[PDB]
């Protein structure tokens, strides 16, 4: 839950792979969840995945943004219900 | 209308005159602008007896309009005084009215910060013996009111003031101290790295 | 139906006593405790707060004593919420016979309207009884000083000396040896700070968990003057019941 | 037809403790971390706002509210449970003081009738128990500045610095050494902004962060001048352009 | 036709340094015959003083209400009750009905506990505020008091000349009213004690 | 946990209320009962099931009046449906009584609407186990709502409920399929005739009674009456010749 | 009693005297009859002066809580028709005679309210015993697109008209008025036309003039 | 018509034609002798395409003007958009069990697309009654006379608002209690429209 | 015991059970709405699922003008949904009678969820099974969206989704405004909105519409409006030759 665990282990990931210099890892850990370390690297790739369908050999902000919207949603529990708090 | 006339004398290098551009001056943001950009040019011309009467009295005047920006500013203002070069005495100075008003108007927080700024400035002299006892002053106020993100900063400046004075099992006690307090907060990256 | 959601707070257990009273009686023992010491010369009501802090407010701060009429004050054990209720409705009740009859109301007067109120529940409307129990005390031309407890059955006893709340048996053990029947105001006070210091469940005895209510009279005759004891004078009793 | 429902919802257990009530305290300690403490000058109460949806508006949302010009509201339980409860404190304080004594009742008074409605509640049949916990704060000419909390089973203490919320255990046992008998508003804000820095988990700024002070009376906001008398509402609500500014002062 | 007048009453307040004079006649008389010179139509309310003047039955309820609500607000409080919230609450209490209210003239004086300013207010029998600064009077000879009070008062009176102040402003307006007499009690407000003083007068 | 069903306002954990789906269930095992939207007005009809023979024939009703232009059909538990009806003429009247307009159709379904759905809010009280195919014409036009007894109603061009509701919508389905641009009244009542018997063919085992009744502006110019002499039988032997 | 209302351009500007009248006697020469709804919304009573503050406290009770409730400024609209609907519920027995003066978002506005329930309408507008010769002043001076000090000014005039010409009427000039830019500012003994004169003689007695029955003294303190 | 409390008097009348209804009243309020205020409004819209006047004790009919307000925007909230029958229906019933102390005169008109503008009017006891005119108030007792013989069906605009200002002037002229400026509302198609006249004016003839 | 789960008391987890099985109640219809707020309009697209030809499409709807201002749609079960807007429209009733002006839109979704909050405090009634989403314009505050829940919580959202794809929706419209940084579209005409909406809207849900699949409610200044199917037709047609 560290901003700089995730922020490390997200670099690491990052720089084995193909990130484009117009894109901020930084924007896509403003919020602090409870991610995992494997969740953190299944997005990459998703995120990834998603470029390559769009035909983009480089991966781009705009995947990396919509990649946090499809691994990481929610846990449900009760956030569901926002009247709980 | 005032502001761009002020940032083009400064882009034609005559902010001699933006300097009473901004003597004359949502208006309570534009007045803490306006005193931002001007110790910027204090700062850019580097008079240091001009930003010596600038501070103090820039921050009483921020107790007539604004009230609440006052730590904002003077903070900045002061950050802003560690560019210009050549002014130990002038720094210590401005640092030294600043605390008598944090005195004044009882801000401890104020105080304890602007303290160890001071304590720093010293150590920049070289000052030691001086610099020690107000950082073991410090060190008395920080140990109750527990503090450690400002304990970690005064115990690695003393354990700098140490080394410089030859005393390296003292200083080897402050920095285990330092660490000791260091792995238990959020303390950022600049004072790991230090 | 609207059945199946009933607890049937007014039942008769199959032995034959009422079971919720009977919880009452154990929320009773898990509250702060108080005692009641009745002296010649008047009464000391004492009581330890719980759930005791640094940042616990104690400049203006009394919830286990608590002022019905000028010369009668309570002490409370049990839940604050539900004892609120119940002063008020005591305060109310003292200030109609103060309308109807112009003269200092009795205890056993005021006394009596709480216990009917706390029967009334216990009895019918199927709601939970009160889990508050008070300590009464009060002068008048009557029968001179008075010291009552109630219950959440609603039955009130007279006695010299109580101590209702956590460690109750305890208490009055101890006090039980050291009542005599001739005591003065102090003698009762240092008594009743004795057996909170050893009926305590922390160590020492600092000021801000106690609290204190005396009744004295002095030289001027038929009114008593009620006093409580602030903070300041307070932690003075403490040096000179030897405690500090 | 009516209300079927006229037995006691809360029972107590063979253990001797009450039901609801515990289970409230429960869903209390859940939730929202609020705090407020008190200074010498004025009384700080904070809370933040967790923005459920990034498209709602915690603008729309009071977090805090004004009880009476005197005296603010900041709640950590359940939102729609705090809403009723301040509507109902607000008639029910102006029925009991503004219609019978003429002006604002003071802290002390205020926060037992409102405590009232509480252990009502806990008592009426049919009927739950709030599922909030309410941290009230005031002053008056006489008793000064006070700050009080009020839990769900009706028990209301004063105290000089609390927090309720997820965040409760480490607020409070941070708060004593930050506290102690002289103080300054300023200086109180501090205290209150720094607390709160930790138990947030969600964006920092203005916007995510509901603060309100009670302080001198300031005439400007009073609405009118010419009466010597009256000088103006105590309670303030810093706006997010007032709190980005100490925000960065830590 | 007014019930208001058939028992009869005065009273007269004044204003001072730090002191306020209050005083009543001791008379009680119906219609045309007087019953008692024991009556007294003020009372004490911590350090809050008010005189209530007209039917005897009002004044007597109204002592016993005022009393239950100033006993009610002094437990709650756990303190006086000011006298800045004692005619505002004096006021409200009058309101409570319109069709049957009380037939009085009540006046309250007291001094701030915490200002230490005089603070002197009257009413009316439906209950209108009435707050001045020198002088507020009440009773069936009200007429008579106003008069004589406006020649005799002067501002910031020295606090032993308000006592001889009022008693001119009440004896000699006092023999003017049939249902007034039998002596009469001054009440002297000051910070430290209250001074009860009576007064002679004629029978008749 | 269990019980979920016991009482009326608890709800199931994938949020469907228990007793109003039981009351649904228990209103199927009634008589069926079409009604039909023709151009001009609206056409009910009932399937009265005539039991052992002791009953006499043409006297008991199941097709109630509301005011004049307002017809009320049910099926299910009959006299829940009576006292539904019997509100909704309370209501009826009291609108005439303070406002002296005729009811309009949706406003009456309004009405019956909210006093149903309060029946489905409580522990207190059974839910509603009747469904009508009340409708009617008004100034604006012709109406034909059925009311189901969760409480929702719909404006349809036709509806039934009974043992043969699904045979009879399959019917009502052709009948608007084969007329789009609309259909009269005088061929709505037999092709009423015509459905009714071809949804009874499943309750052929028992003896049938057919009664049908329509309000319409073209002949009944706004009120509601039953159909009685030669236009009965001569939509009983249409219907029955293509048998 | 007299008490006028005059609207201009910008806002509006109520104006009272401060002599309380009860009959042919006079209570007090200092009063202050201006009643605050909201820090907005100003009334001033006329008639009968014993359900005024009353009246005037409940609605202000009232509408400052809903305001809370909205969260939102108060409308004079809202606590117009409250009044109404108040002395109406009565049925005629209360004889409170009203101003309602105040601004709002949507504009200024100022009305009036009868006893009986009746209400009214006009930029310039006087209620009350003495509002004849008030009214008729500024019937007669009254234009189209005053200023502030103009109307100020006119309001003065009515209030000397009805204080010259009414017995009722006298004293001090006591003037609100409310401003759409800035706050409403409430002026205190504005004009004082009357002023008490030295007495020729001093009335103060020699100490000891009057006999005292008998000597006590009253606890008050614990 | 209880002593001393405000009462309005004067005289309304509302006056149908082909393209509508165009009704017509005062602004003068006269209390007792006083004349109280000379710009006022009698004119109420409980609805966009339903008006009404008032006439009777002020507050009385403004009560239920409210009241009818209330209902009406109840009814075309809920049930549909009214008509002028249901508005008529809606004053009677608030008049009639409280007779005995709301006593005030009442007329409504409206225009509809279908039945095109009708006029009823409420007097005192509480009937209704459709007319193609209708006069109420005490200054309306004089025109009896100019109004019935002048009247003409399925006129014009221009017409119904020359017949409508022949008709007032001698209402104001002949009696004191009504005066002040004339308020028209025209009820048409293409919307209402407020029309104001001038005493300088129709005076002069 | 087990008679937690049954009626609104708290849980070991200190959860309301009942308000929670409530939510799932408000998909039973899995109708996807969204509403979006314009410069000086607001417009609020629903879908119009019909289930069964009988039905009439004008009469089936889940949008409910509250009043000439304030409009209102309401996702969940339509009986419930017409209890709530009958109840709606009777507090607007009773507000503008008593204060003598026309409510905001955020005072009305304050009481809703008031009262929705009264239903889950008392025992004996049970919760709403409706989320209401209120939309106005607001002369005082300007154009606004509200929407409330069965518990009572009830703030102003910058655009609202809803239904079964909710989620999906609101993530859509949030990388719209998240890159163009303003809290509102900057569409001054309440044509355009309408468009972006529906745009918005297909490529989220990635269906086609057609004349009946859609209902749009439009609030503009001092108006709201429900536009006939030929409307949506006419604006389908633009977006289909403008894209």
């Amino acid at each position: 839950r560290d901003r700089r665990e995730r922020r490390l282990i997200f670099g690491t990931i990052a720089s084995k792979m193909s990130l484009a210099p117009e894109a901020d890892l930084d924007s896509l850990i403003i919020r602090n969840d409870s991610l995992s370390g494997a969740v953190i690297a299944a997005i990459m790739q998703e995120a990834g995945l998603r470029a390559v369908r769009k035909n983009r050999y480089v991966i781009l902000q705009s995947d990396l943004e919509e990649a946090y919207a499809t691994q990481v949603k929610t846990d449900n529990t009760v956030d569901k219900f926002d009247f709980y708090k | 209308s005032k502001l761009e006339e002020a940032r083009r004398l400064v882009n034609e290098k005559q902010y001699n005159e933006a300097e009473q551009v901004y003597l004359s001056l949502k208006r309570r943001n534009e007045q803490e602008t306006s005193i931002l950009e001007l110790g910027q040019l204090y700062v850019t011309m580097g008079a240091k007896d001009k930003l010596r009467e600038f501070i103090p009295h820039s921050t009483e005047y921020m107790m007539q309009f604004a009230k609440s920006k006052t730590v904002k500013v003077l903070k900045t203002l002061i950050e802003k005084f560690e560019q210009v070069p050549d002014s130990l005495d002038d720094q210590i100075f401005v640092c030294e009215k600043s605390i008598e008003f944090a005195k004044r108007e009882k801000r401890v927080f104020l105080k304890h910060s602007l303290s160890i700024k001071l304590a720093t400035l010293h150590y920049q002299k070289k000052q030691y013996k001086d610099s020690l006892a107000l950082i073991n002053d410090l060190l008395r106020e920080f140990k109750k009111l527990d503090d450690k993100p400002s304990l970690v900063d005064v115990h690695l400046l003393e354990s700098k003031v140490y080394h410089k004075l030859r005393n390296l099992a003292k200083s080897k006690a402050s920095l285990t101290a330092a660490r000791t307090a260091a792995n238990s907060i959020y303390c950022p990256t600049q004072t790991v790295a230090e | 139906g609207s059945r199946r959601y009933d607890s049937r707070t007014t039942i008769f257990s199959p032995e034959g006593r009422l079971y919720q009273v009977e919880y009452a009686l154990e929320s009773i023992s898990h509250a702060g405790t108080a005692i009641g010491i009745m002296a010649s010369d008047g009464i000391v009501l004492a009581a330890e707060r719980k759930v005791t802090s640094t940042l616990l407010e104690q400049d203006t701060s009394t919830e286990k004593l608590y002022k019905l009429n000028d010369k009668i004050a309570v002490a409370v054990a049990g839940l604050t919420a539900d004892a609120e209720i119940l002063i008020n409705t005591a305060r109310i009740h003292a200030q109609n016979y103060l309308k109807t009859y112009n003269e200092d109301i009795p205890v056993e007067i005021l006394v009596r309207r709480l216990s009917d109120i706390k029967q009334g529940y216990t009895q019918h409307g199927g709601l939970r009884p009160f889990g508050v129990s008070f300590i009464y005390a009060g002068y008048d031309d009557r029968y001179g000083y008075q010291l009552y407890t109630s219950n959440p059955s609603g039955n009130y006893t007279g006695w010299k000396a109580i101590s209702v709340g956590a460690n109750t048996s305890a208490a009055q053990t101890l006090l039980q040896m050291d009542y005599k029947d001739d005591m003065k105001v102090d003698d009762a006070i240092e008594l009743a700070l004795k057996t909170l210091s050893k009926t305590t469940d922390s160590s020492a005895l600092t000021y801000d968990r106690l609290e204190f209510a005396t009744i004295r009279k002095g030289a001027n005759d038929g009114e008593v003057y009620q006093k409580i004891f602030k903070p300041q004078e307070i932690k003075d009793i403490l040096v000179k019941t030897g405690i500090t | 037809m009516t209300d079927r429902y006229s037995f006691s919802l809360t029972t107590f257990s063979p253990s001797g403790k009450l039901g609801q009530i515990d289970y409230a305290l429960t869903a209390v300690k859940q939730g929202v971390t609020s705090l407020g403490i008190k200074a010498t000058n004025g009384v700080v109460i904070a809370t933040e706002k967790k923005s459920s949806s990034p498209l709602a508006m915690s603008e729309t949302l009071s977090k805090v509210s004004l009880l009476t010009p005197d005296i603010g509201a900041v709640y950590s339980g359940m939102g729609p449970d705090y809403r009723v409860l301040v509507d109902k404190s607000r008639k029910v304080a102006h029925t009991s003081y503004k219609r019978i004594y003429g002006e604002y009742p003071p802290t002390k008074l205020l926060v037992s009738e409102v405590a009232k409605i509480m252990q009502e509640a806990t008592q009426s049949g049919g009927v739950r128990p709030f599922g909030v916990s309410l941290l009230i704060a005031g002053h008056d000419e006489f008793n000064g500045f006070s700050l009080y909390q009020v839990d769900p089973s009706g028990s209301y203490f004063p105290w000089k610095a609390t927090a309720i919320g997820k965040g409760s255990v480490a607020a409070k046992t941070f708060l004593e050494k930050r506290w102690n008998d002289e103080l300054e508003l300023e200086d109180a804000i501090h205290i209150a902004l720094l607390t709160l820095k930790e138990s947030v988990e969600g964006e920092f700024n203005g916007d995510t962060i509901e603060l309100a002070i009670i302080g001198d009376e300031n005439p400007d906001l009073l609405g009118y001048t010419g009466i010597p008398t009256d000088k103006g509402p105590r309670f303030r609500k810093l706006t997010s352009q007032e709190i980005n500014d100490r925000l960065e002062a830590l | 036709s007014d019930p208001s007048s058939i028992n009869g009453g005065i009273v007269v307040a004044m204003t001072g340094k730090d002191c306020v004079a209050i005083a009543c006649d001791l008379r009680l008389g119906s219609q045309s015959l007087g019953v008692s010179n024991k009556f007294e139509k003020i009372f004490h309310y911590g350090h809050v003083f008010l005189g209530i003047t007209g039917l005897a039955t009002d004044v007597t309820t109204l002592n016993e209400m005022f009393r239950y609500k100033t006993n009610l607000y002094k437990l709650k409080e756990e303190r006086a009750i000011e006298p800045e919230t004692f005619t505002q609450l004096v006021s409200s209490s009058l309101y409570e009905r319109r069709f049957g209210p009380y037939f009085v003239g009540p006046v309250v004086a007291g001094i701030n506990s915490k200002s230490g300013k005089p603070f002197i207010a009257g009413f009316d029998l439906i209950g209108c505020i009435d707050e001045a600064k020198d002088f507020i009077v009440s009773g069936t000879a009200s007429d008579q008091l106003f008069g004589m009070c406006e020649s005799l008062y002067e501002p910031n009176l020295e606090p032993e000349d308000l006592f001889e102040t009022i008693s001119q402003a009440l004896l000699n307006a006092a023999d003017r009213d049939a249902l007034s007499g039998w002596g009469a009690v001054v009440y002297i407000i000051k910070k430290d004690e209250v001074v009860k003083r009576y007064l002679k007068m004629r029978q008749d | 946990g269990t019980g979920y069903d016991l009482s009326n306002s608890v709800f199931s954990p994938d949020g469907r209320n228990f007793q109003v789906e039981y009351a649904v269930k228990a209103v199927e095992n009634g008589t069926t009962s079409i009604g039909i939207k023709c151009n001009d007005g609206v056409v009910f009809a009932v399937e009265k099931l005539i039991t052992s023979k002791l009953l006499v024939p043409q006297k008991n009703v199941k097709i109630q009046v509301v005011d004049r232009h307002i017809g009320c059909v049910y099926s299910g538990l009959i006299p829940d449906g009576r006292h539904l009806v019997n509100r909704g003429r309370e209501e009826a009247a009291s609108f005439k009584k303070l406002y002296k307009t005729p009811i309009p159709i949706p406003a009456f379904a309004d009405r019956l609407g909210q006093y149903v759905q309060a029946h489905t809010l409580y522990n207190s009280v059974r839910p509603f186990g009747v469904s009508t195919i009340f409708g009617g014409v008004d100034k604006n036009g012709a109406h034909l709502y059925m009311l189901e007894p969760s409480g929702s109603y719909w404006g349809y061009k036709g509806a039934a409920t009974g043992k043969g509701r699904q045979s009879a919508k399959a019917e009502l389905e052709k009948l608007v399929d084969h007329h789009p641009e609309g259909l009269s009244a005088r061929e709505a009542v037999k092709q009423a005739a015509k459905i009714i018997y071809l949804a009874h063919e499943d309750n052929k085992e028992k003896d049938f009674e057919l009664e049908i009744s329509w309000c319409s502006l073209s002949e009944t110019n706004g009120l509601h009456k039953f159909v009685k002499g030669d236009l009965l039988q001569e939509a009983i032997d249409f219907a029955q010749k293509e048998i | 009693t007299t008490i006028v209302g005059v609207k201009f351009n910008n806002g509006v500007v109520i104006a009272a005297d401060t002599r309380s009248t009860q009959g042919p006697i006079v209570a007090d020469k200092n009063c202050a009859k201006l009643h605050r709804i909201s820090p907005k919304i100003w009334c001033a009573g006329a008639g009968t002066a014993a359900d005024t503050e009353a009246v005037t406290q409940l609605i202000g009770s009232n509408i400052e809580l809903h305001s809370l409730y909205t969260s939102r400024e108060p409308r004079v609209v809202s606590a117009l028709q409250m009044l109404k609907q108040h002395l109406f519920k009565y049925q005629g027995h209360i004889g409170a005679y009203l101003i309602v003066a105040g601004v709002d978002p949507t504009g200024s506005h100022l009305f009036s309210i009868h006893a009986h329930g009746s209400t009214d309408v006009g930029y310039y507008l006087s209620l009350g015993s003495g509002s004849l010769a008030a009214m008729a002043v500024l019937e007669s001076h009254w234009k189209q697109d005053l200023t502030k000090e103009e109307a100020i000014k006119l309001a003065s005039d009515a209030i000397q008209a009805g204080i010259w010409n009414d017995l009722g009427s006298g004293s001090n000039v006591d003037v609100c008025v409310m401003e759409i830019g800035k706050d409403a500012e409430y002026l205190r003994n504005y004009l004082t036309p009357n002023v008490r004169e030295e007495k020729q003689k001093s009335y103060k007695f020699p100490r000891g003039t009057t006999a005292v029955l008998k000597e006590s003294i009253v606890n008050i303190c614990d | 018509l209880k002593k001393g409390e405000v009462s309005l008097g004067t005289s309304i009348m509302a006056v149908t034609f082909k393209d509508g209804v165009i009704l017509g009243a005062d602004s003068r309020t006269t209390t007792g002798a006083y004349i109280a205020n000379r710009v006022t409004d009698k004119l109420t819209r409980v609805h966009d395409k339903i008006w009404c006047c008032r006439s009777g004790s002020a507050a009385d009919t403004q009560a239920i003007a409210d009241i009818v307000q209330y209902h009406l925007e109840l009814y075309t909230s809920q049930y549909g958009t009214p008509s002028t029958e249901t508005a008529a229906s809606v004053f009677k019933e608030l008049c009639y069990e409280n007779k005995d102390n709301l006593t005030a005169g009442i007329i409504v008109a409206g225009y509809d697309d279908k039945n095109k503008g009708e006029v009823y009017t409420i007097p005192l006891g509480g009937s209704v009654h459709k007319l193609p005119y209708a006069i109420a108030g005490s200054g309306s007792t004089f025109i009896y006379g100019y109004c019935d013989k002048n009247f003409r069906e399925n006129m014009s605009k221009e017409e119904t608002v020359d017949f409508i200002k022949h008709s007032l002037s001698q209402a104001i002229k002949w009696d004191g209690s009504s005066g002040g400026v004339i308020r028209m509302v025209v009820l048409t198609a293409a919307g209402v429209e407020r029309l104001i006249f001038y005493p300088d004016e129709y005076e002069q003839l | 015991a087990g008679y937690d789960r049954h009626i609104t008391i708290f849980s070991p987890e200190g959860r309301l059970y009942q308000v929670e099985y409530a939510f799932k109640a408000t998909n039973q219809t899995n109708i996807n709405s969204l509403a979006v707020r314009g410069k000086d309009c607001t417009v609020v697209i629903s879908q119009k699922k019909v289930p069964d030809k009988l039905l009439d499409p004008t009469t089936v709807s889940y949008i409910f003008c509250i009043s000439r201002t304030i409009g209102m749609v309401v996702n969940g079960p339509i009986p419930d949904a017409r209890n709530a807007a009958l109840r709606a429209k009777a507090e607007a009733a009773e507000f503008r009678y008593k204060y003598g002006y026309d409510m905001p839109c955020d005072v009305l979704a304050k009481r809703m969820a008031n009262l929705s909050q009264i239903y889950t405090q008392r025992a004996y009634m049970r919760p709403l099974g409706v989320i209401l989403t209120f939309v106005s314009v607001d002369e005082e505050l300007g154009p606004s969206i509200y929407k409330t829940d069965p518990a009572g919580y009830y703030v102003g959202y910058k655009a609202t989704a809803t239904g079964p794809k909710q989620q999906e929706i609101t993530t859509n419209l949030e990388n719209h405004f998240k890159k163009s940084k303003i809290d509102h579209i900057n569409e001054e005409s309440w044509e355009k909105v309408v468009e972006f909406a529906i745009t918005h809207m297909i490529d989220a849900l990635g269906t086609e519409f057609s004349k009946n699949d859609l209902e749009v409610g439009v609030a503009t200044k001092d108006k709201f409006f429900t536009l006939s199917a030929e409307n949506i037709e006419e604006r389908l047609v633009a977006i289909a030759e403008q894209d």
